[PDB]
C-alpha cells in the first residue's frame, strides 16, 4: 500500500540520521564516562541534546502512517515504537505536576540519610552506612534502627508522592487505552499478529504465578534452613513456625539473602573456589582476561572481538568505573572496565563480553531492532557465560585450576547454596514487590490498606514480617530504588529464569555430563550455533520465537532452574528433615 | 547519561 510504502521509506531514513545521532551521543557520553571533564560533559550534553529533539520530531514524523494500515509486522514493530505517546498524552499540567512527582521522589531516595537519636551530627547514608549495617551488623536492634529508620525517614516522604504517581501514571496508561499503569508495564511481553506465538499482557501474571507456585518447595525449604541458622546467629528473636524479620535478611529490603552466606554456610571449613591467587602467580593481567574471554567465546564459534574493539575499550583504570558494554553503533563495540586481576573481575569479562556478542550478532537489523528480544534477555545472556566460566572444568582448562581437582560434595553444597541464597532468594521478593504494584495500580489495594495488603503479602509469598508495625503513613516499597525511581521490577524475575532455560539448552546442546551447575559450554560450536540463531534477530522476532530458537519451547519455564538446585533441593530436605518447612504468618516480633 | 536505541532514549 501507498502509506505502508511511505512508512518504510520513513523509516529508513530514520534508520541513517538515528545511526549518526545515535553514534554522537554514544561516543561523547564514552567520552565522558572514560575521561571525566566539564569539556567532555558539555559535548556529551550536546550530543544527548541532539539526540532527544531528534527522536522528538520522529515520534511526530511517525504518527503519519497508523498501524491499523500496516500489514507488515517487523514495519509495525518500528513504528509502534516511535509511536508511543506516553506522558505527552496527558496535560500540560498534569504532565508537569507528574515529572515534579517523579523528579522529586527520585530526588528523596539519593539523598536519604538517618542520624544518630543521641547526637543529630552524626548521619548515615544508604551506600555505605545504612548498607554496611544491613550486611555486617549482628545487634538485632542496631539493624532495626536502621531498617526503620530508613523506612520512616524516606519512605513517610514518598508516601503522598507515591499515591499521587499511581493517579498520574493510570491516567496516562488509559489515556493509551491500557487498563492501567501495571497493564502498560506488562505491555513489555505483549506479542500480536504472529500465530502460535502470541503473548497476552495478562497471560505474564499467569506465568509468573504458575513458576512460582512451582518454585515454592524449594524456597520453603531454603527459608527454612535459613531459619534455623539465623535462630543461632539471633537467639531468642526468631520463632521456629514463623516468618524471617526483615530486618535480618542482609540488605535494606531483603532483596537477596547473599550476605546471609556466612551464616548460613553448610560446611565452612571448605574454602570456595578462588582462582585470584592463581591469576596472579600466573602473572595474569587485564588484558590476559579480556583475551581469555575472547578465546571462550570463538571456542563456541562466535566471532572474536573487533580491531577497534581492542584499540578504543578502556580495560584498565586511568573514569566510572561500572563494568560496561557499549554498542555505539557503526561497527563500534567497547567494553569500560576497570579491570583487577581477580576471579569476580574474570567472571565480569566474560559477562559483559556477552553482551557485545549479543550486540554484534544483531547488528545487521534496523536501528530500532537492535535490542534484546526483550527487557529480560541481555542479561541472562550475560549471566550463562560467568555460569560456564566459573565452573571447575573451565577453570581447569584455563590452567587456573590442578588438573588432579576434584571438587568434593560438600564444596559443591556451599557453591550451591551460596548460588541460592542470591537467585532463588530474590524471586518470591521480586514476585510479590511487583504483585503488589500491579494491584495497586489495578485498583486493587485501597489507600488505607496499601501497607496492611503488603506486609499480609510479604508475610505470605516471600516468608518475611515485619519487625514493627507499620501504618499507612509509611510507603515501605518506595524505600527500594526501583519503586521510587519508576522502574518495572519483573525483569529480575524472568530474566532469572531464562537464564537457566538456556544454560540447559546449551548445556544440552555440548552433551554435557552429570548436574547440571558444572556445565561448561567451551569448544561446543552447536551450543554457540543454538545461542547465535537468537542473538542475530534482536527483536525483529516475537521473544517467545526467539527463545524457542534457543530452547525449544515458546514460553517461560522454571523447571531448569529447578534443575540446576537440585542437588541443594536434596540436601535440604534431607537437612530441614526434623525443622518445620513453611512458615504461619500469625507470628510477628512485636505481637 | 547515555543513549538508548529503545524509550526512554536517554537514561542517566
Ligand atoms: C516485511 O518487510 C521486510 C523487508 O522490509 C525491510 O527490511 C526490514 C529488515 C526492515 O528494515 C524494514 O523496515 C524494511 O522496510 C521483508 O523482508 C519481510 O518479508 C516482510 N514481511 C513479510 C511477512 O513478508
Ligand atoms: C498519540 O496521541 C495523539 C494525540 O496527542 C498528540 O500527540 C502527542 C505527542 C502530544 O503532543 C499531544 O499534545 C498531541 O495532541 C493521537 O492523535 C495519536 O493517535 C496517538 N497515538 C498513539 C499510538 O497513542
Ligand atoms: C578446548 O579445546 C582446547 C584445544 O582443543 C583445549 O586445550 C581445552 O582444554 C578445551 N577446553 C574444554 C573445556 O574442552
Ligand atoms: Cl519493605
Ligand atoms: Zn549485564
Amino acid at each position: 500500500s501507498t502509506i505502508e510504502e511511505q512508512a518504510k521509506t520513513f523509516l529508513d531514513k530514520f534508520n541513517h540520521e538515528a545511526e549518526d545521532l545515535f553514534y554522537q551521543s554514544s561516543l561523547a557520553s564514552w567520552n565522558y564516562n572514560t575521561n571525566i571533564t566539564e569539556e567532555n560533559v558539555q559535548n556529551m550534553n550536546n550530543a544527548g541534546d541532539k539526540w532527544s529533539a531528534f527522536l522528538k520530531e520522529q515520534s511526530t514524523l511517525a504518527q503519519m502512517y497508523p498501524l491499523q494500515e500496516i500489514q507488515n509486522l517487523t514495519v509495525k514493530l518500528q513504528l509502534q515504537a516511535l509511536q508511543q505517546n506516553g506522558s505527552s498524552v496527558l496535560s500540560e499540567d498534569k504532565s508537569k505536576r507528574l515529572n515534579t512527582i517523579l523528579n522529586t521522589m527520585s530526588t528523596i531516595y539519593s539523598t536519604g540519610k538517618v542520624c544518630n537519636p543521641d547526637n543529630p551530627q552524626e548521619c548515615l547514608l544508604l551506600e555505605p552506612g545504612l548498607n554496611e549495617i544491613m550486611a555486617n551488623s549482628l545487634d538485632y536492634n542496631e539493624r532495626l534502627w536502621a531498617w526503620e529508620s530508613w523506612r520512616s525517614e524516606v519512605g513517610k516522604q514518598l508516601r503522598p508522592l507515591y499515591e499521587e504517581y499511581v493517579v498520574l501514571k493510570n491516567e496516562m496508561a488509559r489515556a493509551n487505552h491500557y487498563e492501567d499503569y501495571g497493564d502498560y508495564w506488562r505491555g513489555d511481553y505483549e506479542v500480536n499478529g504472529v500465530d502460535g506465538y502470541d503473548y497476552s499482557r495478562g497471560q505474564l501474571i499467569e506465568d509468573v504465578e504458575h513458576t512460582f507456585e512451582e518454585i515454592k518447595p524449594l524456597y520453603e525449604h531454603l527459608h527454612a534452613y535459613v531459619r534455623a541458622k539465623l535462630m543461632n546467629a539471633y537467639p531468642s528473636y526468631i520463632s521456629p513456625i514463623g516468618c524471617l524479620p526483615a530486618h535480618l535478611l542482609g540488605d535494606m529490603w531483603g532483596r537477596f539473602w547473599t550476605n546471609l552466606y556466612s551464616l548460613t554456610v553448610p560446611f565452612g571449613q571448605k574454602p570456595n573456589i578462588d582462582v585470584t591467587d592463581a591469576m596472579v602467580d600466573q602473572a595474569w593481567d587485564a588484558q590476559r582476561i579480556f583475551k581469555e574471554a575472547e578465546k571462550f567465546f570463538v571456542s563456541v564459534g562466535l566471532p572474536n572481538m573487533t580491531q577497534g574493539f581492542w584499540e578504543n575499550s578502556m580495560l584498565t583504570d586511568p573514569a566510572v568505573c561500572h563494568p560496561t558494554a557499549w554498542d555505539l553503533g557503526k561497527g563500534d563495540f567497547r567494553i569500560l572496565m576497570c579491570t583487577k586481576v581477580t576471579m569476580d573481575d574474570f567472571l565480569t569479562a566474560h559477562h559483559e563480553m556477552g553482551h557485545i556478542q549479543y550486540d554484534m550478532a544483531y547488528a545487521a537489523q534496523p536501528f530500532l531492532l537492535r535490542n534484546g528480544a526483550n527487557e529480560g534477555f541481555h542479561e541472562a545472556v550475560g549471566e550463562i557465560m560467568s555460569l560456564s566460566a566459573a565452573t571447575p572444568k573451565h577453570l581447569k582448562s584455563i590452567g587456573l585450576l590442578s588438573p588432579d581437582f576434584q571438587e568434593d560434595n560438600e564444596t559443591e553444597i556451599n557453591f550451591l547454596l551460596k548460588q541460592a541464597l542470591t537467585i532463588v532468594g530474590t524471586l518470591p521478593f521480586t514476585y510479590m514487590l511487583e504483585k503488589w504494584r500491579w494491584m495497586v495500580f489495578k485498583g486493587e489495594i485501597p489507600k488505607d490498606q496499601w501497607m496492611k495488603k503488603w506486609w499480609e503479602m510479604k508475610r505470605e509469598i516471600v516468608g518475611v514480617v515485619e519487625p514493627v508495625p507499620h501504618d499507612e503513613t509509611y510507603c515501605d516499597p518506595a524505600s527500594l530504588f526501583h519503586v521510587s525511581n519508576d522502574y518495572s521490577f519483573i525483569r529480575y524475575y524472568t530474566r532469572t529464569l531464562y537464564q537457566f532455560q538456556f544454560q540447559e539448552a546449551l548445556c544440552q546442546a555440548a552433551k554435557h555430563e552429570g548436574p547440571l551447575h558444572k556445565c561448561d559450554i567451551s569448544n561446543s560450536t552447536e551450543a554457540g550455533q543454538k545461542l547465535f540463531n537468537m542473538l542475530r534477530l534482536g527483536k525483529s522476532e516475537p521473544w517467545t520465537l526467539a527463545l524457542e530458537n534457543v530452547v525449544g519451547a515458546k514460553n517461560m519455564n522454571v523447571r531448569p532452574l529447578l534443575n540446576y538446585f537440585e542437588p541443594l533441593f536434596t540436601w535440604l530436605k534431607d537437612q530441614n528433615k526434623n525443622s518445620f518447612v513453611g512458615w504461619s504468618t500469625d507470628w510477628s516480633p512485636y505481637a | 547519561a547515555r543513549p538508548l536505541r529503545h524509550r526512554p532514549w536517554y537514561v542517566s
